[PDB]
């Protein structure tokens, strides 16, 4: 009495270092990396519809700057804001500046609807040698530069919209700020202007201030954009007494908001991808990625780890 | 692990076993052999595979946010959405360095069990026709051609065939 019968399991010659509850070591046959750590040089078109604002920054084509007409009707899951985009147009600031740039991202489109304002005696349409259209004096072709009549005449401006649509709209307007008491005077007669854009639940008052400012682009003047959103039943009252920015009409509201916006220089490619960082899109199955806090789409969570690998084997002990 | 059968009782594994996770190593009248066990191995892939599935697709599917870099510092709203982010990263960190050393140790205990309970399946089939020689091999108290070690095996192995034969080596 004497054959033998031996239990035993696999080996390899050399396995994979794991971490367990007791042990930050241990060897193991085989393992899965958890941590996604590598990136596509680039940006996937699909399945997302990802739009390129190139050298438009997401306000200036909202605003409808020189060279931003390419965004004009343009519909996005996320809108792609190039670090090297340009302000090519009237030296402007928005005092929310973010919380503007965050509705028109999430909205997700840029669907104009033209409105006519019937803007009494005034001089419309505006223009300026800081914002060239093939160096044409121009302007924000959203935007509608009023100024006095050439009789010297700018009265109170007192005209209604009424929003008896489907859908939420948001009226984009501003607020010119000149140099000195002169200008002032050479553009809107009165002395000081003024703004108040009103509803039924909600009013904004501005007031113009004059006063030396650095050059930018060869101005010293500014113009402040704010905006207001007129819900269905409501409606909207623009008063002016002087520097005005008017609105050329509104953008439309989807009543559901799914959109976002990355910044990155990262090109578009050719790739497909439901997840998207700032330094390129991630295409893995893993469950975490350590690449960037900034991820945008059907991503891995983020986590500081460059490397979690889990046992997919038993102890290797060979020999 | 907890049973102490990988790593424990048995010294180490075989590289020459290739084709299973676990497996029967023989020596005969007529000569020696390595086989796969099916079941056992089987078993220890498919919890290990099941881990995979459930791990390799929640959901995290993320569109409007909010800022998360800053060129300048603004106060008290900025501070606010850096803390919340990084409070955030922190945890799910946290739970991705505490599931893979969970799910670790679970994997090691579940293979090390295979192995026992394969050990413990050829104990039973063998009867008091055999004894444990402490390294997970059993001395077998009777002949025993390739026929005999494959129906051990498969899970034919008929105790009551070789016991009077293996009862009076064992004893005498
Ligand atoms: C115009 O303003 C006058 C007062 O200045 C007010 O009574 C009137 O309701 C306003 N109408 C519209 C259409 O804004
Ligand atoms: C991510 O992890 C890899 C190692 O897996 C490391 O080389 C890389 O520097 C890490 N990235 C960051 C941003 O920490």
């Amino acid at each position: 009495g004497n054959p033998v019968i031996c239990m035993g399991h696999h080996a390899v010659a050399n396995g994979t270092m794991v971490k367990t509850l007791a042990d930050d070591q241990v060897e193991v046959v085989t393992a899965q990396e958890l941590v996604e750590s590598q990136n596509l040089p680039e940006l996937c078109p699909s399945p997302l519809r990802l739009v390129d604002g190139q050298t438009c920054d997401i306000i200036n084509g909202a605003l409808g700057s020189p060279g931003c007409d390419h965004l004009n009707g343009a519909e996005w899951d996320v809108f792609i804001e190039r670090p090297n985009a340009v302000d090519t147009c009237y030296p402007f600031d928005v005092p929310e500046y973010q919380s503007l740039r965050s509705i028109l991202a999430n909205n997700g489109k840029f669907e104009f609807i033209a409105e006519e304002f019937q803007w009494n005696t005034v001089k419309q349409n505006g223009k300026s040698g800081a914002c060239k259209r093939a160096n044409v004096n121009d302007f924000f072709n959203r935007l509608n530069w009023l100024v006095k009549s050439d009789g010297n005449a700018y009265p109170l401006q007192n005209l209604t919209k009424i929003n008896n649509g489907d859908y939420a709209r948001l009226y984009i307007w501003g607020v010119h700020h000149p140099s000195t008491d002169t200008e002032q005077t050479n553009l809107y007669k009165n002395n000081p202007g003024g703004v108040t854009v009103s509803t039924k639940t909600s009013q904004t008052s501005v007031v113009p201030n004059i006063g030396s400012r650095p050059l930018v682009r060869g101005l010293s003047g500014r113009v402040s954009f704010y905006w207001t959103i007129v819900e269905p039943g409501d409606l909207i009252v623009f008063n002016t007494i002087g520097n005005l920015i008017a609105p050329r009409g509104h953008y439309k509201l989807n009543n559901q908001k799914k959109s976002t916006i990355l910044n990155t220089a990262i090109p578009i490619g050719s790739c497909v991808s439901k997840c998207h960082t700032d330094k390129g899109s991630l295409s893995t199955t893993k469950p975490f990625q350590n690449i960037s806090r900034i991820a945008v789409g059907d991503c891995p969570r983020y986590v500081k780890q460059g490397s979690l690998k889990l046992a997919t084997g038993m102890r290797n002990i060979p020999e | 692990g907890l049973f102490g059968a990988i790593a424990g009782f048995i010294e180490n594994g075989w590289q020459g076993l290739i084709d299973g996770w676990y497996g029967f190593r023989h020596q005969n009248a007529e000569g020696t052999g390595t086989a796969a066990d099916l079941k056992s191995t089987q078993a220890a892939i498919d919890q290990i595979n099941g881990k995979l599935n459930r791990l390799i697709e929640k959901t995290n599917d993320k569109y409007h946010q909010i800022e998360k870099e800053f060129e300048q510092v603004e106060g008290r709203i900025q501070d606010l959405e850096k803390y919340v982010e990084d409070t955030k990263i922190d945890l799910w960190s946290y739970n991705a360095e505490l599931l893979v050393a969970l799910e670790n140790q679970h994997t090691i205990d579940v293979t090390d069990s295979e192995m026992n309970k394969l050990f413990e399946r050829v104990r039973r089939q063998l009867r008091e026709n055999a004894e444990d020689k402490g390294n997970g091999c059993f001395e077998i108290f009777h002949k025993c051609d390739n026929n005999c070690i494959e129906s051990i095996r498969n899970g034919t192995y008929d105790h009551d065939i070789y016991r009077d034969e293996a009862i009076n080596n064992r004893f005498q």
